[PDB]
């Protein structure tokens, strides 16, 4: 029956925090006590790429690591060559409505998506010298928040319909639905190995999926608000999660716990933005307060600000061979930073 | 995507024609347009460029206050105007697409011609002006320059065409080691600066003809006298 | 008797020679262009040209200079002075048409119709600045520039008038502020100068006492005008 | 008929765990062995700085 | 230097520039507008995936769009104005309207965006306050003690106990706006009949107002 039902559930969600109480032996900051600090990371500008006219809510970094899609809230997606701050398409939208990019990691396709409920793809590396759209991805009843592209012919989607969905842009099928979520996914990050992903929603919680088999395979649920920002460890081991309550937490899979706490006493806007670095010890967060805070990994320490922007950072990467990092803002100009 | 080239004829020397480059299938206004002539007996010579937008005009020094290149972008037309016409302008015209940016393959879609009849500069020569061929067999062009095509960004602006006995040449290699769209995978390049090979890998039938290195460093772009490969 | 003036007037300027620089780095660096914002800029480099040449000018007083020097430099320094008081004016302008009619303000204007009108006022000031402090046509530039304080005149009445007949407005406690202090400020401080200027050799009352008070006069209190105009128009928000 | 919410928990509850100190050694094992591949924890040299 | 392809690639970004600039001052000219209200509101005959209508009354140009609000409110924090549309008529359902009104009000991202607020189907209202099946002061405690104010600028045309509850109605969301918002932005009410087609020029008037206050507090006025 229903009280059968919530007993067991209740047995059962007693049994897995005593478990990981029972593993809760030594905290990150107990043993990371003894190491050398890195110092403070001053990093300024180096490239001011302008020529949106609107707020800009996504960027994307290419595999090559020179070439970055952007969209902006005015309906016209921009690559750029960042090394010469030259613009090498601009494709106009149908919708003005966008909230997610994803430049293919082959690079001749791009994505967008938005409130108009509908994943275009765009092909750039065509003949007839114009970028036209390849398919059009129908089948959710929501905004799509966030789009990455597994392969050439693959793309995981989340949508505020509290769903996941993968698809096959040859066919247009969806191969899978990520059913189980409660509130409304708002953040996708792909494992390196481009096997397992995680999304986090509004009710303060991430899920880690099996992209093949198609089941949830761990639930975490640290947080107390919204879930904006997602972004696996570059080992593949580790995720960090942004909130909406100005807290970062560094949750690991083999244990299914937290390790690191990054939250200050003076700071109290969220979280909008999560990057990591190539070896793994700088955590970029991208807040409300207008700026950048560049957290140590391992000692959740503060080493520097970047301190550049006049309204809020919507968009945050980091190149994969990690040279530059791109921050994007509401003023409508993206800067390289290294 | 087709250009068709329209003009051209039996002309006395010092008149004027009017040449013409319908194009159709693609964005006209995004592409720079260029023209190359083919000596009847010679081979590729650079005669003028107009940019997307009109923006720049570039002329060779062989035609320079005798030519008038213009583009009309509403009826998608190249135009090439002939002032004072010499007996060392009689060729086959061929118009020239190219887009420029990161990624891009300029001298991609060449197309057909215009028998016209009249009744310092980066000079690279390709040494092997005769090399023969046996089907099966890997040939190696080799192609050597002036001053070195190494730019300061990484980039060697080297590029290969290929020319079949009686057609528009045809696109192989661009900036030194990219094959083009459509070339099979057995065409190679390699080379350092002022020194280029051009690798084939099993060179079977319907890759026969004449291969062309240009340089795209600067203007006047300058090809090569070719190689054919026979049997 | 005059050295107290010309220490004041030394002082303020460098004062406001100083304010007028920090808004010409905060409207070239920090912030970004409006349609108020160029003529704002432009209005402080022109305080900033005319302040410096009142930094030039405070020390040659006591030295025994060369007088044809001294006109010359009277006159090079009437010179952004024109720019200044145009521009104050075009101001003003602008905003009574932006609160006249603001939807054209705001969907239908062309962008670089600030440049136009203000390198149209830059190039206007030497034409009609040239007839100078002698440097018999004087009568010009006293029809340019009582027209220059009307058009101040009615786009602060405009202004004053659309917002009395609203509604509900919260403001009218500072809009009155405003609009009375640029107004007044212009007209008490910001005119002598030029006025002046036309009336140094059309009357002939005494040379003598002429030059100690009424020069002196007109200069601090166009110092105050220049060292004061950034600071209204810019620091309150 | 909510055996779902019950049955997920199920599976993943029954799953191999590991000690968090391991988990933290591995993640110290990796950002060190790397600390002189990447770009931006120490200055970058003016050699292979493209920006 | 730079070679000839990096010259052709300049200039390329240059054309697109261009064009981006061109975009950019053929957009500038539209007001932009975000359509509210829940439903048994009556939103498709307000003005005779986003579903967007696009109007022009006196020359300029409108695009008002209806999502068919909790996280995707940031998207339209450059919109020129929010219509909200409430059913008066309805006495059960206008608490969840003003629950509803007072989350988009107090909302981080909207703190400077205006209100335009709609009472549709007043004829309706005032056919169920003649006819007296129900009482508005059943569900509403607090009717007993309002009165009709001296300034009851409604015609003349209408009963007293329907201009009562008219203005009623609006003060139960005035009351909501006119409390805690530190004068950034304010909310004008009308009514409506939804037969009424002099139904943008409203709109448009106060997008003058609203217009005129942006560029008053902009450019200092304040
Ligand atoms: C009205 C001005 C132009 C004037 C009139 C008569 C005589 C002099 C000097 C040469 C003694 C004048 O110049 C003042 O220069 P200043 O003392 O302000 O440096």
């Amino acid at each position: 029956e229903l009280d059968q039902l919530r007993q067991e559930a209740e047995q059962l969600k007693n049994q897995i925090r005593d478990a990981r109480k029972a593993c809760a032996d030594a905290t990150l900051s107990q043993i990371t006590n003894n190491i050398d600090p890195v110092g403070r990371i001053q990093m300024r500008t180096r490239r001011t790429l302008r020529g949106h006219l609107a707020k800009i809510y996504a960027m994307h970094w290419g595999t090559d690591s020179r070439l970055l899609v952007s969209a902006s809230q005015d309906g016209k997606l921009i690559i750029w060559d960042s090394y010469t701050t030259n613009k090498v398409h601009a494709i106009p939208l149908r919708s003005s409505w966008v909230m997610t990019c994803a430049y293919a990691p082959s690079g001749n396709y791009v994505a967008c998506g938005g409130l108009d409920n509908i994943c275009s793809i765009y092909n750039l590396k065509t003949r007839e010298g114009n970028v036209r759209v390849s398919r059009e991805l129908a089948g959710h009843t929501g905004y799509l928040s966030c789009c990455r592209f597994l392969d050439d012919n693959q793309i995981v989607t989340s949508s505020g319909d509290t769903t996941c969905a993968l698809w096959d842009i040859e066919t247009g099928q969806q191969t899978t639905t990520f059913t189980g979520h409660t509130g409304d996914v708002m953040s996708l990050s792909l494992a390196p190995d481009t096997r397992l992903f995680v999304s986090g929603a509004c009710d303060a919680s991430a899920k880690l999926w099996d992209v093949r088999e198609g089941m949830c395979r761990q639930t975490f649920t640290g947080h107390e608000s919204d879930i904006n920002a997602i972004c696996f460890f570059p080992n593949g081991n580790a995720f960090a999660t942004g909130s909406d309550d100005a807290t970062c937490r560094l949750f690991d899979l083999r244990a299914d716990q937290e390790l690191m706490t990054y939250s200050h006493d003076n700071i109290i806007c969220g979280i909008t933005s999560v990057s990591f670095s190539k070896s793994g010890r700088l955590l970029l967060a991208g807040y409300d307060d207008f700026n950048c805070n560049v957290w140590d990994a391992l000692k959740a320490d503060r080493a520097g600000v970047l301190a550049g922007h006049d309204n809020r950072v919507s968009c945050l990467g980091v190149t994969d061979d990690g040279m530059a990092v791109a921050t994007g803002s509401w003023d409508s100009f993206l800067k390289i930073w290294n | 995507v087709q250009l068709v080239e329209s003009g051209g004829g039996l002309v006395q020397p010092g008149g004027s024609r009017k040449l013409s480059c319908s194009a159709s299938g693609f964005a006209f206004s995004s592409f720079g347009m260029h023209w190359v002539r083919q000596a009847p007996e010679k081979g590729l010579e650079w005669v003028a460029y107009i940019s997307s937008g009109s923006g720049t005009i570039y002329y060779a020094d062989t035609v320079k206050g005798r030519f008038t290149i213009s583009r009309d972008d509403p009826k998608n037309t190249l135009f090439l105007q002939m002032t004072s016409l010499r007996s060392e302008d009689t060729a086959m015209y061929y118009c020239v697409r190219s887009i420029y940016y990161y990624g891009s393959s300029p001298f991609d879609f060449w197309g057909q011609g215009t028998t016209l009849t009249v009744s310092s500069d980066i000079v690279m020569t390709q040494a092997t002006s005769s090399v023969p061929v046996t089907p099966g067999e890997s040939v190696s062009i080799s192609c050597r320059s002036s001053k070195s095509l190494l730019h300061s960004n990484g980039n060697t602006y080297l590029y290969w065409f290929l020319q079949r006995p009686g057609q528009s040449p045809q696109l192989l290699i661009y900036r030194m080691s990219n094959l083009a769209s459509g070339v099979p995978d057995r065409f190679s390049g390699s080379g350092s600066g002022t020194a280029f090979t051009l690798t084939i890998s099993r060179l079977e039938a319907e890759d026969v003809g004449v291969y062309y290195c240009m340089q795209h460093l600067e203007y006047p772009l300058t090809f090569g006298a070719g190689t054919k490969l026979e049997l | 008797q005059t050295l107290s003036f010309t220490v004041l007037t030394c002082i303020i300027s460098l004062v406001g020679l100083t304010g007028n620089a920090v808004v010409l780095w905060l409207l070239g660096y920090r912030m970004r262009r409006n349609a108020v914002s160029i003529y704002i800029l432009n209005l402080a480099a022109a305080d900033f040209l005319f302040l410096s040449f009142q930094i030039i000018r405070s020390p040659l007083r006591l030295i025994n200079i060369s007088h044809l020097i001294r006109k010359i430099l009277v006159s090079v320094m009437t010179f952004p002075y024109f720019t200044g008081l145009s521009m104050l004016s075009a101001i003003s302008t602008e905003r009574c048409l932006s609160v006249l009619w603001p939807i054209w303000y705001r969907c239908r204007r062309p962008t670089h119709l600030s440049a136009v009108v203000c390198v149209l006022l830059w190039g206007l000031s030497l034409l009609f600045s040239m007839l100078e402090w002698r440097f018999t046509s004087d009568f010009i530039p006293v029809a340019w520039l009582i027209f220059l304080c009307v058009v101040l005149c009615v786009s602060s009445l405009v202004l004053l008038v659309r917002i009395l007949c609203g509604s509900r407005k919260m403001p009218l406690t500072r809009l009155y502020v405003t609009i009375l202090l640029t107004v007044l400020v212009f007209l008490l401080c910001g005119l002598p100068f030029g006025i002046l200027g036309a009336l140094i050799y059309r009357m002939h009352l005494n040379l003598e006492v002429l030059y100690c008070h009424v020069y002196l006069v007109c200069m601090s209190l166009s110092s105050l005008n220049s060292s004061a105009n950034p600071i209204i128009y810019f620091f309150v928000g | 008929q909510a055996r779902k919410l019950v049955e997920q928990l199920k599976m993943e509850a029954n799953i191999d765990r590991i000690k968090v100190s391991k988990a933290a050694a591995d993640l110290m094992a990796y950002c060190e062995a790397h600390a002189k591949e990447d770009p931006l924890l120490t200055p970058v040299p003016a050699s292979e700085n493209p920006f | 230097t730079v070679s000839a392809e990096d010259k052709a690639a300049a200039e390329r970004s240059k054309m697109i520039d261009k064009n981006l600039r061109e975009d950019g001052e053929k957009a500038r000219r539209t007001l932009r507008l975000l359509l509210l209200g829940a439903d048994n509101s009556g939103k498709s005959t307000i003005v005779k995936g986003i579903f967007e209508t696009k109007f022009q009354v006196d020359k300029v140009n409108f695009h008002m769009f209806d999502v068919g609000r909790r996280k995707w409110i940031q998207c339209f924090n450059d919109v020129t104005a929010i219509i909200f549309v409430v059913d008066s008529s309805d006495y059960n359902r206008l608490q969840e309207a003003l629950n509803d009104f007072k989350s988009i009000w107090n909302n981080r991202w909207l703190r400077t965006i205006s209100v335009i607020l709609f009472l549709n189907k007043q004829d309706l209202l005032a056919e169920k306050v003649l006819a007296g099946k129900s009482k508005i002061e059943d569900y509403f405690p607090e009717f007993a003690r309002y009165t009709t104010p001296e300034d009851a600028t409604p015609e003349p045309g209408e009963d007293p106990r329907v201009t009562r509850a008219k203005y009623f109605i609006r003060k139960e969301f005035v009351d909501i706006s006119t409390a805690s918002g530190d004068g950034r932005h304010i909310c004008y009410p009308h009514f409506t009949c939804a037969v009424d087609t002099e139904n943008a020029r409203r709109i448009f008037n106060d997008c003058k107002d609203i217009i005129l206050q942006m560029n008053l507090r902009e450019y200092n006025l304040v």
